[PDB]
RNA sequence: UCGAGAGGC
C-alpha cells in the first residue's frame, strides 16, 4: 500500500501475531523489538500498603507478586505519570487504587486469586486497572493461599511506568526474530561435525524463501531486508496495540531528538 | 523434614562430631628409623573396655 | 545499596541536556553529539539511517559505559553539509518510515480476522 | 648466544632505517674512520661508575665488557655498510640513542634490590607444583636452610 | 514457596496455570510434557517455571498459628 | 532373612564384592561406542555385591549431577559449596527464631536429579534455581 | 600516479588451505617464461579456478581519508573485477639481475618474481593491485 | 610482628572485585559509598577555594563532597552535625577533608602480597555499584579472579605520599617487571580469543562495523584507512583495523614454524610502523611474553602509551567479539567414530603390551637393568607404557579437532586450555598416581575388595581408560578421587611452606640496597656485590638479544 | 649426555658423552680417581663443594642448584636476584642459612633480628651484651615510625 | 667529621637524577605549594601542586639540593639545576 | 555457583533488550565465559545443561545419577527429536544490533545456586574510626568499623618500591602515632612534663 | 544440616599427608570427595 | 577482652 516498509501477517490471535517485515533495514526492526520490550508504557502496582498479614508469606513477597500482576492498560495514554502530575502523592489522574481483603473461613484451604482485587479509585471513564484474566475457570492468577483463621488486607496503588524501571511494566512476553533462514548472507558460521545441513534443523521460515542453488556464487552485495517476527503479549495491552504503540514510542523518541535539535 | 540427632543447650542446637581415634588392644609392628638404636617395635595400646 | 535508581536510565538529570554537540578535533566537518539518557535502541537506528545519506562520509556511535544510559555519535559529512542537517534529515526519514510501517500494519491487521 | 643485555640494538637499527628512509641503493656517506673511531668513542661514554682512579676505571671496563662485545659485534664496519645501510646521520643517531638507553638502563641508587630479589624468587615458588632427584619446594627448602642430610645427594662425574 | 507470577526469562504469566496443570496431571492422568503443552507453554524457559516448582506453601499452611 | 549383611573394613579384607548383579550373569562386538568401557569382571568367587556404587558418596556429593564426568577436585569444591547455597532449610523457618536465616523466594527442584536425592529430600527442599544459562563471550563482563 | 606493472598470468593451482573464503594462488607469466606470482585471493568475492588466465596490474594511485563513492560521479580507474591495496615490506635478490617483491594487502600476501619491472615497484606503501577475469 | 612490623590502619577499604572493560588500565573503580567514606585532607589555596567551597556546601551525604573542616588553630568542624555547615567561609591555610574524587592516586592491594606488582597505585574512577572494578590486564600481577575475591584500597594523606604513589608505584611504571625482565601484564582470555579470531586472514569486516570499530579507539587520528579489498566490495581485514591501536614507529619480527616471508599458514609476526604485515595475533605477540608487543611499546614509546595501548586493544577486540560471539558446548569434546575407534584400539594395544611385559616378568625372564630392582623396572615400564598410550590417544583427539572447535581455538590463542585437558576430556584421562607410585595396596595384596589379590593390571592399580566425556567407572572414580586428594593436600601444604620461605627470604635480604657508589651493601655496610647484578643495570631495561660472534663457522664469521 | 662442543670448522655440534651419576657423595675420594675429568666433576651437595673446592665454587654451585629448581617448572628469574640471595648466603665466611640459626644470628642490629624469630630471647641477649643499634636498618625505623633510609629516604634535601 | 663534605669537582655519584630523588623533590615542592608558598614559574591554567612542581622541574626552577650520602659518612651536594632528568 | 565448583560473581546486569536472544525470543537468565570451561574439565556441567534442556522440552526427570548408561549421544538423539541442534548449540542474535552472531551459543537450563557471600555484607571502609585501648590502633573487623591490616608482607612490597614517606605515614599518621618526652642523659621516656 | 550431622574429626593436627590421603579402606564408608579444603583437609571427613 | 569453632581467596 504505502511507499516503504511492508507488513504481511501470517497469523493473528488475541495473544500473539506472527508476521513478516519487508523493505526495512535491520536496525529498525531491532529498535522496534527493543521498544516493544522496554519503551512502551503500561500500568502495574507500584505501591502496596498492608493493614494485616496473617499469611505464611512475608509482606514484600506478596507486594512483589502484586507488582507482577497484569493489569489493563488499553487506555493508558489518558493516564499520566505520577511524577509528572501535580498531586501530593497520587491522584485519580495519575494512579489506580485497588483493594484486596480476604479471610480464611473454610476448613479447607482458601485461595486468593487476582480476581479478588477490587478497584476503589474512580476510573473517570478509562478502560484501565482491571486485572487481566485468561483462566477458563475465571479465577485470576494465584496470589496467595490461606488457612482457616488467616487474613490479608491491603491497598495497592498502581502507577504508570515502562519496563526499564521494572520488568513488571512489560507489555510483551517473547518476540520471535529470524532473518535469512538459509544463511544466504553468511552472517553466521555454522558449527558442525559431519554435515552442517543435516545436523541443523530447518527453520519454519525456510518455506517463505526460495532455497539457494549450490552452483550459484555468493550473492554478496545483498543486505538483510525481510524479517519474521512473532509478538506475544501478556494481556495488559492487545498485541496489535503492543506493536503499534512501540512504533509510536520510537517515533516519539526520534521526535524528542528533533525538538532538542530545534531548541539548540 | 528434621532428622534429629542434635542436642539443645540454652536455645542453641549442638552436634557432637564423631571423634576418630585408633582402635586399642590391637598389636601393630612398626619399623624404627634408620639411625635408631632399636630396629622394630611391636606396640599394643591396652585399654580396659 | 550503591545501585542508582532505575529512572536514571531515561529521566534527564539536574542540568543534563538531551543533546550536547561539540566540534571534532583534528577532523574537518565532523561533530560529536553526546546523547544523554539513551541506549542502543536510538543510536543504532540513527547511525544506520545516516549511513544511507550518500553525502555522509563517517557516522558511528559508541556506549562508553553500560552503567550510564548515554552514548556518543560522531558524524562527518561533505563540505557545505552541516552535520546537524544530516541528523535532522535522518530523523525525519526514520519518522516517515515508521509512519508507513504503522499504516501498513494497521491495514493488514484490520484485514486480518481472529 | 641469546642472553639478557641492556640495550636492544636490533630495534635501534629498525628505528634508524625507518626514521631516515634508507634507500638501500645509494652508497653511504660514512668514512671508515668515522665508524671505527665512533664505536671506540662510544665504548668510552658507556659510564656505570664516575670515579677517576685505576680501581674504579677497571671496575667500569669490566662491568660493560659483555655489552661492549655485543656492541662491536653489531656496529662492525662490514655489517654497518653491507647488512645495514646506515648513512652518517643515521649512524650518529644510533650512537647517541645507544648511549642514552644505556645510561637509562643503569640501576638507581636507593633501590631495595634485596626485597626485590626475595620477592622475585618467592613468588614463582608459590606457583611451583608437580630421575628421582628432589625438585621444587622440597629442594628449595633443602637449599635455603643448609640441609646436611639431604634426600637425594648425587655426584655427576665426567 | 508459591507459584511465581510469570516466567523468569521471558515474562509470560504462569501464575494462573498451576491449578489447571495439577488437574490435567491428576484428573486426566496426563504426563507433564503434554500437560505443559496444553497450557500454551512452548518455550522451555516457561516450562521450567511450572515443571520444577516445589509447592512449599502447603507445608507452611499445616502450621496452625 | 539373611539377605543383606553388615561389613566393616576389617571383614571386607576376606571377601570379593561384585560391582553389580550383572557381574553374576554368565558370559558366553555391537557395543555402543558412547557408553563407557568397563573391563570384564575377571573374577568369579563372589561373596557379596554392592547395593549401588553411588552409595560411596556423601550427602553433599550426592547432589552433584554426573560426578563421574568431572575432575575430582571440582566435586570436592561443590560438596563444600552446597553447604553455602541458599534454600529452605526447614519448613518451620517462620516459627524458629534463628540468629541468621536465608530463604529462597522460588526454589526449584533440579532438572537433573541424582537418584540419591529422593532419600535426601532435596527435590522437596531445594537450594537453587533452574536458570537458563548461555556460555558465551558478550561485552567481556 | 600511473600504471607500474602489467601482465597476463596462467594459474597453476589454487590452494584453499585451512581458510573457508581465502585461497592461495600460484601463477606463471604467459609468453614471458621468466616471471612467477603467488597471491592470497578472496575466492568468496572473486571465484578463481585452476588453469585460468588473469590480467594482473599494479598501479600507484586511482594521507587523505577514505570516502565511499557517492554515485557514478567518481570516475573509476578500473575496468577490472578485483582490486586490493597493500604495502611493500620486502624486496629480495633471487639471483643476479633477478628480483622478487613482497606485498601485504591487509594480511593477504603477494610474491612477484622477475626482473623486467625493475624501476617501477618502489619501496612504497602505495601498492595497488587490479585483476581482470 | 603484629603491631610494629604490621598494623591496622585508617583510610582503608576492602570489597569484592569484578572486571570491567571500558576502563583504563591504571583506573580502579571505587564504589560511591566508599568514596563518600574515605577522605583526603586538602589545604585551601586560591587554586582550589571555589571547588572546595562547592564541595563543602555539597556536604558529606552526597558525592563529590567533604566531611570535615580543620581551622587554623586546629578545632575540627563536623559537616554532618553542625549548625554552620551552610555558612562556612574558608580562610586561607585551612584544611578540607574532601571526598575521594576521580583521578586520585590510591594504593590498590591484593593478598597475599608476594609482589611489588601486588601493591601498585591506581587512578580513582568513582562508579555506582558496590564492587571494586579493575582492568582485565591487571589480573595477572595480582593473581586475582572474579570468583568472590576481595581487595584492599589505601588512600594517601600527604602531597609527597601522592607523589610517591604516582611516580614510583603507578601501574604503567610496573608493566615491565624486574622479575623475569619481561612485562608482567598482557592481553587475556576474552581479548585474546577475540584478537585471534579477528586477525585471521579469513576475517573480513564491512564498512558499517568498521566505522564503529574505528570510533571505539580513543586516540584515533580520524583518518579512515583504505580498505584491503576495494573493487568487488569495500572490505577491511582484522589485521588492518587492529593496526589502528598499534602506534606508529613500532617494529616487531618473529618466526615460529615455517615462517617464510610468504608465511603460508600465517605464522610468526611482522609489524612495520604500527601496521601488521602478516601473522595471526595470539599470546606470543600480545601476552606478557618476552620481546612481545607490550615490551616493545613500553620500551620505545613509554609506559603511558602502553597503558593506552591496553585500553585500545581491549575496546576494539571486545567490541568485535561482542558482535561475533563465542561459546564452548560439548560438541567440542566429541571425536568422531573413526578417531574413537583408533583411540580404543590404541588403549587395547597398550593393554596387550602391559600383559606381555607382565607375563615375561612372571617367568623371571626380566633382565633387570643395573641400578634398580626387578619390580622397579616392571613398574617403570608399565607407567611409561600407559603414559605413552594416554598421550598418543590425546594426540589422535587433537588431530581430529577441527578449526571451528572452540577448545582448540582457546588453545591456539593461548587464552585457556591445554593438550592435556583435551586428552582427558575426549581421549582418556589416564593413570592416577599417589605419592609418585600407582594406586598402592591399601587392602592386602589388592586395591579394592572387588579385585582378586596380587593384581597388577592397569585398571586394578588406577588406570582410567575412560574419558570425562565417556564417564569414569566406580573404581576409576575412587582412584581419581584418591589422586585428587593428594593434589589438594599438596596445594594446602605448598601454600604455607612457600609463605614461610618468602617471609624468610624477605627478612634475610630486607636491608640490601644499592648505594650511591653502586656497592650493594646492607645495614651494617658489609658489601654483598661491588656492582649490582655484577653490571650495574636495573633488572628492567634489559632484553634477550643474540651475540652473533658466538656460533657459526669461522668461514661464515670471516665472510 | 648429548652436549655441544666446537667442531674443528668452528660451528658448535652435538657430541654425546658418557656421564656417571651416583646416589651418594664422597667428593674428595671420587675426585682423585683416575679416568675422570677432575675439573668437571659436579655434585648437588654444594656443602661438600664448599668443604673441598673453596667457597666461591660453593656459591657457584648454590646458584646452579637454585637455577635448576626454578627452571624445573619452566619459569625464569634474572641472574641478579638469585645472585644476590646466593652471595648473601656466602659473603660471611661459608654458608649462612636462611633461618634463625643463620643470618638472624649475625651482628645485623638488634630490632631487625627480633622482628623475625626468637624475639624476646634476642632482646634479652642484646640487653645482656649491652648492644647499641645503628638505627640504619629498615625494621629499626619502621618500629620507630621514622622514615627509613630507603629509596626516597636515602638522602637529605636542603635549600640553595 | 668536622666538615666531611666533598668538593664539586671530585664528585663520583650519578649525574642523572634517580626516580626516587625526583619523586621526593616533586612531593616536597607540591607540599610547599599546598601551603601558600611562592611559585617560580608561569602557570598556563594549572592548579594541582603536583603538575606545578613538574613544570617547575622541567624549567629547573626548584631551589633544592640533594645531599647524596656515601656509606662511610661522606656526602655530595647536588643542586637540582646540575642534575639531568631522563 | 553451579553444581560443579563453577563459582563466580555478578559483574554486570543487562535488561532483556541488551541481552542476546534466540529465534524463539528466549533470553539467558545467566551468561558464563567459555574460558572457565576447559581449564577445569567440568564436562558434567555441559552434560547437565543438555539433559536439563531435554527434560524441560520433554517434561521428564533428568537421570543425572552417576554410573548409568546415559550417554551424550542418547541425549542428543532426544534433543534433535525435539527440533533443536543435537549438541545444544543455537543461533543467537546480538541484542544491541539484532544481527546474527557468527558463533552459535551453548544455551540451556542449568541448576545454579546462590551462595551466602554478598557484597553489601562484605563491603567496608574506614577513616579515623574507633581505636583500641591497649595499642591505640584501629579495632578489628568491619562489625566494629575497624581498619584493614597493613601486614608485614605489604610493608615489604612498599619497601620494594622505595615509598619511604608513604610507609612512615601509613605506619604512623594513619595509626597509633604518639609523642613522648625523653631525657638526653638517662635516654628513657621517664620524664615528667607539665605542659600547662 | 545433614552433612554436619555426619562429620568426623581426626584430632592429630605442620602437615603430614599420610592421614589426610583418601585410603583404600575408605571405600563405601567415608565420602571420597566431601572434605574441607586447605588446612585440615582430609582430617575432617564426612560419612 | 580471652579462648574456641566454622567459612572465603
Ligand atoms: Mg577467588
Ligand atoms: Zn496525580
Ligand atoms: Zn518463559
Ligand atoms: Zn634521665
Amino acid at each position: 500500500s504505502e511507499e516503504g516498509p511492508q507488513v504481511k501477517i501470517r497469523e493473528a490471535s488475541k495473544d500473539n501475531v506472527d508476521f513478516i517485515l519487508s523493505n526495512v533495514d535491520l536496525a529498525m526492526a531491532n529498535s522496534l523489538r527493543r521498544v516493544m520490550i522496554a519503551e512502551i508504557p503500561t500500568l502495574a502496582i507500584d505501591s502496596v500498603e498492608v493493614e494485616t498479614n496473617t499469611t505464611v508469606l512475608a509482606d514484600e513477597f506478596i507486594a512483589h507478586r502484586l507488582g507482577l500482576i497484569p493489569l489493563q492498560s488499553m487506555d493508558i495514554e489518558q493516564l499520566e505519570y505520577s511524577r509528572d502530575c501535580f498531586c501530593e502523592d497520587h491522584c485519580d489522574k495519575c494512579s489506580v487504587v485497588l483493594t484486596l481483603q480476604a479471610f480464611g473461613e473454610s476448613e479447607s484451604t482458601t485461595n486468593v486469586y487476582s480476581k479478588d482485587l477490587v478497584i476503589v479509585s474512580n476510573l473517570m471513564g478509562r478502560n484501565i486497572g482491571h486485572p487481566i484474566i485468561q483462566d477458563k475457570e475465571g479465577n485470576g492468577v494465584l496470589i496467595c493461599k490461606l488457612r482457616k483463621g488467616q487474613e490479608l488486607k491491603l491497598t495497592c496503588v498502581a502507577k504508570k511506568g515502562i519496563a526499564k524501571e521494572h520488568a513488571k511494566w512489560g507489555p510483551a512476553a517473547a518476540i520471535e526474530f529470524e532473518y535469512d533462514p538459509w544463511n544466504k548472507l553468511k552472517h553466521t558460521d555454522y558449527w558442525y561435525e559431519q554435515d552442517s545441513a543435516k545436523e541443523w534443523p530447518q527453520s519454519k521460515n525456510c518455506e517463505y524463501e526460495d532455497p539457494p542453488n549450490e552452483g550459484d556464487p555468493f550473492d554478496y552485495k545483498a543486505q538483510a531486508d525481510t524479517f519474521y517476527m512473532n509478538v506475544e503479549s501478556v494481556g495488559s495491552i492487545p498485541v496489535d496495540q503492543v506493536v503499534v504503540r512501540g512504533i509510536d514510542t520510537l517515533q516519539k523518541k526520534v521526535a524528542s531528538i528533533l525538538l532538542a535539535l530545534t531548541q539548540m | 523434614f528434621d532428622m534429629g540427632g542434635y542436642f539443645i543447650i540454652n536455645g542453641s542446637e549442638k552436634v557432637l562430631i564423631a571423634q576418630e581415634r585408633s582402635a586399642g588392644n590391637i598389636v601393630q609392628v612398626f619399623k624404627k628409623a634408620a639411625p635408631s638404636p632399636i630396629s622394630h617395635v611391636a606396640e599394643i595400646r591396652s585399654a580396659l573396655e | 545499596m550503591n545501585a542508582p535508581d532505575r529512572f536514571e536510565l531515561f529521566l534527564l538529570g539536574e542540568g543534563e541536556s538531551k543533546l550536547k554537540i561539540d566540534p571534532d578535533t583534528k577532523a574537518p566537518n565532523a561533530v560529536v553529539i553526546t546523547f544523554e539518557k539513551e541506549d542502543h535502541t536510538l543510536g543504532n537506528l540513527i547511525r544506520a539511517e545516516l549511513l544511507n545519506d550518500r553525502k555522509v562520509l563517517f557516522a558511528a556511535y559508541k556506549v562508553e559505559h553500560p552503567f550510564f544510559a548515554r552514548f556518543k555519535l560522531r558524524i562527518q559529512t561533505t563540505e557545505g553539509y552541516d552535520p546537524k542537517d544530516a541528523l535532522k534529515n535522518a530523523c525525519n526519514s526514520i519518522i516517515n518510515k515508521l509512519g508507513a510501517l504503522k499504516t501498513n500494519f494497521e491495514t493488514e491487521w484490520n484485514l486480518q480476522t481472529l | 648466544a641469546n642472553w639478557p643485555l641492556p640495550v636492544n640494538i636490533r630495534r635501534i637499527i629498525q628505528n634508524a632505517q625507518q626514521t631516515f628512509h634508507i634507500d638501500h641503493t645509494k652508497p653511504s656517506d660514512l668514512t671508515i674512520k668515522d665508524i671505527v673511531l665512533g664505536v671506540k668513542d662510544l665504548q668510552e661514554n658507556l659510564l656505570v661508575l664516575r670515579g677517576k682512579n685505576e680501581i674504579i676505571q677497571n671496575a667500569q671496563r669490566d662491568a660493560v665488557t659483555l655489552f661492549c662485545c655485543l656492541l662491536r659485534s653489531r656496529l662492525a664496519t662490514r655489517r654497518v655498510l653491507q647488512e645495514y645501510r646506515l648513512t652518517k646521520q643515521a649512524f650518529d643517531w644510533v650512537l647517541s640513542n645507544i648511549e642514552a638507553q644505556f645510561l637509562r638502563s643503569v640501576v638507581h641508587p636507593g633501590e631495595m634490590v634485596g626485597v626485590l630479589a626475595a620477592q622475585s624468587i618467592g613468588e614463582p615458588a608459590t606457583q611451583m607444583t608437580l630421575k628421582k632427584v628432589t625438585s621444587g619446594v622440597p629442594r628449595l627448602k633443602e637449599i635455603l636452610n643448609v640441609a646436611k642430610n639431604m634426600k637425594t645427594p648425587s655426584l655427576t662425574v665426567y | 514457596m508459591i507459584v511465581p507470577v510469570r516466567c523468569f526469562s521471558c515474562g509470560k504469566v504462569v501464575g494462573d496455570k498451576w491449578e489447571s496443570y495439577l488437574n490435567l496431571l491428576q484428573e486426566d492422568e496426563l504426563d507433564e510434557g503434554t500437560a505443559l503443552s496444553r497450557l500454551g507453554l512452548k518455550r522451555y524457559c516457561c516450562r521450567r517455571m511450572i515443571l520444577t516448582h516445589v509447592d512449599l506453601i502447603e507445608k507452611f499452611l499445616r502450621y496452625n498459628p | 532373612e539373611g539377605l543383606v549383611e553388615y561389613i566393616d573394613a576389617e571383614e571386607e579384607e576376606s571377601i570379593l564384592i561384585a560391582m553389580q548383579p550383572e557381574d553374576l550373569e554368565p558370559a558366553e562386538l555391537d557395543v555402543d561406542p558412547a557408553k563407557r568401557i568397563r573391563v570384564s569382571h575377571h573374577a568369579t568367587t563372589f561373596t557379596h555385591c554392592e547395593i549401588h556404587p553411588s552409595m560411596i558418596l556423601g550427602v553433599a556429593a550426592s547432589i552433584i549431577p554426573f560426578p563421574d564426568h568431572n575432575q575430582s577436585p571440582r566435586n570436592t569444591y561443590q560438596s563444600a559449596m552446597g553447604k553455602q547455597a541458599m534454600g529452605v532449610f526447614l519448613t518451620n523457618y517462620n516459627v524458629r527464631m534463628d540468629t541468621m536465616a536465608n530463604i529462597l523466594y522460588y526454589p526449584q527442584k533440579p532438572l537433573g536429579t541424582t537418584r540419591a536425592m529422593e532419600y535426601l529430600k532435596f527435590r522437596e527442599l531445594p537450594a537453587g534455581q533452574n536458570a537458563i544459562v548461555a556460555i558465551a563471550c558478550y561485552s567481556g563482563y | 600516479s600511473n600504471t607500474l606493472f602489467d601482465d597476463i598470468f596462467q594459474v597453476s593451482e589454487v590452494d584453499p588451505g585451512r581458510y573457508n573464503k581465502v585461497c592461495r594462488i600460484e601463477a606463471a607469466s604467459t609468453t614471458q617464461d621468466q616471471c612467477k606470482l603467488t597471491l592470497d585471493i578472496n575466492v568468496e568475492l572473486f571465484p578463481v579456478a585452476a588453469q585460468d588466465s588473469l590480467t594482473v596490474t599494479i598501479a600507484s594511485s586511482l594521507t587523505r581519508s577514505w570516502r565511499p563513492p557517492q554515485a557514478g560521479d567518481r570516475s573509476l580507474a578500473d575496468d577490472y573485477d578485483y582490486v586490493m591495496y597493500g604495502t611493500a615490506y620486502k624486496f629480495e635478490e633471487v639471483s643476479k639481475d633477478l628480483i622478487a617483491v613482497y606485498y601485504s594487502f591487509g594480511g593477504l600476501l603477494m610474491r612477484l618474481e622477475g626482473n623486467y619491472r625493475n624501476l617501477n615497484n618502489l619501496k612504497q606503501e602505495n601498492a595497488y593491485l587490479l585483476i581482470r577475469r | 610482628r603484629g603491631n610494629l612490623m604490621g598494623k591496622r590502619v585508617d583510610f582503608s577499604a576492602r570489597t569484592v572485585i569484578s572486571g570491567d572493560p571500558n576502563l583504563e588500565l591504571d583506573q580502579v573503580g571505587v564504589p560511591k559509598s566508599i568514596a563518600k567514606t574515605l577522605t583526603y585532607p586538602e589545604v585551601v589555596t586560591p587554586y582550589n577555594i571555589d571547588r572546595l567551597t562547592q564541595l563543602v556546601r555539597n556536604g558529606p551525604n552526597e558525592h563529590p563532597g567533604a566531611k570535615y573542616v580543620i581551622r587554623d588553630s586546629g578545632d575540627r568542624i563536623d559537616l554532618r552535625y553542625s549548625k554552620r555547615a551552610g555558612d562556612i567561609q574558608l580562610q586561607y591555610g585551612w584544611k578540607v577533608e574532601r571526598h575521594i574524587m576521580d583521578n586520585d592516586p590510591v594504593l590498590f592491594n591484593r593478598q597475599p602480597s608476594l609482589h611489588k606488582m601486588s601493591m601498585m597505585a591506581h587512578r580513582v574512577k568513582v562508579i555506582p555499584y558496590s564492587t571494586f572494578r579493575l582492568n582485565l590486564s591487571v589480573t595477572s600481577p595480582y593473581n586475582a579472579d572474579f570468583d568472590g575475591d576481595e581487595m584492599n584500597l589505601h588512600v594517601p594523606q600527604s602531597e609527597e605520599t601522592r607523589a610517591e604513589l604516582s611516580q614510583l608505584c603507578a601501574v604503567p611504571l610496573q608493566i615491565v617487571s624486574p622479575q623475569s625482565n619481561k612485562p608482567c601484564m598482557g592481553i587475556v582470555q576474552d581479548t585474546l580469543c577475540g584478537i585471534r579470531k579477528l586477525t585471521l586472514r579469513d576475517t573480513f569486516i564491512e564498512l558499517d562495523q568498521v566505522l564503529n570499530m574505528l570510533y571505539w579507539v580513543p586516540d584515533w587520528d580520524g583518518v579512515i584507512p583504505t580498505p584491503a579489498i576495494i573493487k568487488p566490495k569495500p572490505l577491511w581485514s582484522g589485521k588492518q583495523i587492529l593496526s589502528v591501536a598499534i602506534p606508529n614507529g613500532i617494529h616487531l619480527q618473529r618466526f615460529d614454524e615455517g615462517t617464510t616471508l610468504l608465511s603460508p599458514k600465517d605464522n610468526g609476526m611482522l609489524i612495520i610502523d604500527g601496521q601488521i604485515i602478516f601473522g595471526v595475533v595470539e599470546k606470543k605477540t600480545v601476552g606478557s611474553s618476552n620481546g612481545g608487543l607490550i615490551h616493545v611499546v613500553t620500551r620505545e614509546k613509554g609506559p603511558q602509551v602502553c597503558a593506552k595501548l591496553f585500553g585500545n586493544i581491549q575496546k576494539v577486540v571486545n567490541f568485535w567479539l561482542l558482535h561475533n560471539g563465542f561459546s564452548t558446548g560439548i560438541g567440542d569434546t566429541i571425536a568422531d567414530g573413526p578417531t574413537m575407534r583408533e583411540i580404543t584400539e590404541t588403549i587395547a594395544e597398550a593393554k596387550k603390551k602391559v600383559l606381555d611385559v607382565t607375563k615375561e616378568a612372571q617367568a623371571n625372564l626380566l633382565t633387570a637393568k643395573h641400578g634398580m630392582t626387578l619390580r622397579e623396572s616392571f613398574e617403570d615400564n608399565v607407567v611409561r607404557f600407559l603414559n605413552e598410550a594416554r598421550d598418543k590417544a590425546g594426540r589422535l583427539a587433537e588431530v581430529n579437532l577441527k578449526d571451528l572447535n572452540n577448545v582448540k581455538q582457546m588453545v591456539m590463542a593461548g587464552s585457556k586450555g591445554s593438550f592435556i585437558n583435551i586428552a582427558q576430556m575426549s581421549a582418556c584421562v589416564g593413570q592416577q598416581s599417589v605419592e609418585g607410585k600407582r594406586i598402592a595396596f591399601g587392602f592386602v595384596d589388592r586395591t579394592l575388595p572387588h579385585f582378586s589379590k596380587d593384581d597388577y593390571s592397569p585398571e586394578s592399580k588406577g588406570f582410567v581408560e575412560n574419558s570425562y566425556l565417556r564417564g569414569l567407572t566406580p573404581q576409576e572414580f575412587f582412584f581419581h578421587a584418591m589422586g585428587g586428594r593428594e593434589g589438594l593436600i599438596d596445594t594446602a601444604v605448598k601454600t604455607a611452606e612457600t609463605g614461610y620461605i618468602q617471609r624468610r627470604l624477605v627478612k634475610a635480604l630486607e636491608d640490601i640496597m644499592v648505594h650511591y657508589d653502586n656497592t650493594t651493601r646492607n645495614s651494617l655496610g658489609n658489601v654483598i656485590q661491588f656492582i649490582y647484578g655484577e653490571d650495574g643495570m636495573d633488572a628492567a631495561h634489559i632484553e634477550k638479544q643474540s651475540l652473533d660472534t658466538i656460533g657459526g663457522s669461522d668461514a661464515a664469521f670471516e665472510k | 649426555y648429548d652436549r655441544k662442543v666446537p667442531s674443528p670448522t668452528g660451528e658448535y655440534v652435538k657430541e654425546p658423552e658418557w656421564v656417571l651419576e651416583t646416589d651418594g657423595v664422597n667428593l674428595s675420594e671420587v675426585m682423585t680417581v683416575p679416568g675422570i675429568d677432575p675439573t668437571r666433576i659436579y655434585t648437588n651437595s654444594f656443602i661438600d663443594i664448599m668443604e673441598v673446592l673453596g667457597i666461591e665454587a660453593g656459591r657457584a654451585a648454590l646458584y646452579k642448584e637454585v637455577y635448576n629448581v626454578i627452571a624445573s617448572d619452566g619459569s625464569y628469574v634474572n641472574y641478579r636476584h638469585m645472585a644476590l640471595l646466593v652471595d648473601v648466603m656466602t659473603t660471611q665466611g661459608g654458608l649462612t642459612s636462611v633461618t634463625r640459626h643463620g643470618f638472624n644470628r649475625s651482628n645485623t642490629g638488634a630490632l631487625m633480628r627480633c622482628s623475625f624469630e626468637e624475639t624476646v630471647e634476642i632482646l634479652f641477649e642484646a640487653g645482656a651484651s649491652a648492644e647499641l643499634d645503628d638505627c640504619r636498618g629498615v625494621s629499626e625505623n619502621v618500629i620507630l615510625g621514622q622514615m627509613a633510609p630507603i629509596g626516597t629516604g636515602a638522602f637529605d634535601v636542603m635549600i640553595d | 667529621l668536622k666538615e666531611k663534605a666533598i668538593p664539586k669537582d671530585q664528585r663520583a655519584t650519578t649525574p642523572y637524577m634517580t626516580k626516587y630523588e625526583r619523586a621526593r623533590i616533586l612531593g616536597t615542592r607540591a607540599l610547599q605549594i599546598s601551603m601558600n608558598a611562592p611559585v617560580f614559574v608561569d602557570l598556563e591554567g594549572e592548579t594541582d601542586p603536583l603538575r606545578i612542581a613538574m613544570k617547575e622541574l622541567a624549567e629547573k626552577k626548584i631551589p633544592l639540593v640533594i645531599r647524596r650520602y656515601l656509606p662511610d659518612g661522606s656526602f655530595e651536594d647536588w643542586s637540582v639545576e646540575e642534575l639531568i632528568v631522563d | 555457583a553451579s553444581r560443579h565448583g563453577q563459582k563466580g560473581t555478578i559483574g554486570i546486569t543487562y535488561r532483556r533488550e541488551d541481552m542476546p536472544f534466540t529465534a524463539e525470543g528466549i533470553v539467558p537468565d545467566l551468561i558464563i565465559n567459555p574460558h572457565a570451561i576447559p581449564s577445569r574439565m567440568t564436562v558434567a556441567h555441559l552434560i547437565e545443561c543438555l539433559l536439563s534442556k531435554v527434560a524441560a522440552l520433554s517434561g521428564n526427570e533428568g537421570d543425572a545419577s552417576p554410573f548409568t548408561d546415559i550417554t551424550v549421544e542418547g541425549i542428543s538423539k532426544l534433543l534433535r527429536e525435539h527440533g533443536y541442534q543435537s549438541r545444544g548449540f543455537e543461533v543467537m542474535y546480538n541484542g544491541h544490533t539484532g544481527k546474527k552472531l557468527m558463533a552459535q551459543i551453548f544455551f540451556g537450563p542449568t541448576y545454579y545456586q546462590r551462595l551466602r557471600h554478598m557484597v553489601d555484607d562484605k563491603i567496608h571502609a574506614r577513616a579515623r574510626g574507633p581505636m583500641q585501648v591497649l595499642t591505640r590502633q584501629p579495632v578489628e573487623g568491619r562489625s566494629r568499623d575497624g581498619g584493614l591490616r597493613f601486614g608485614e608482607m605489604e610493608r615489604d612490597c612498599m619497601i620494594a618500591h622505595g615509598a619511604a614517606s608513604f610507609l612512615k605515614e601509613r605506619l604512623m599518621e594513619a595509626s597509633d602515632a604518639f609523642r613522648v618526652h625523653i631525657c638526653g642523659i638517662c635516654g628513657l621516656m621517664t620524664v615528667i612534663a607539665k605542659l600547662n | 544440616t545433614l552433612s554436619h550431622l555426619r562429620r568426623t574429626n581426626t584430632p592429630i593436627g605442620g602437615k603430614l599427608a599420610k592421614p589426610r590421603q583418601l585410603h583404600n579402606t575408605h571405600w563405601g564408608l567415608v565420602c571420597p570427595a566431601e572434605t574441607p579444603e586447605g588446612q585440615a583437609c582430609g582430617l575432617v571427613k564426612n560419612l
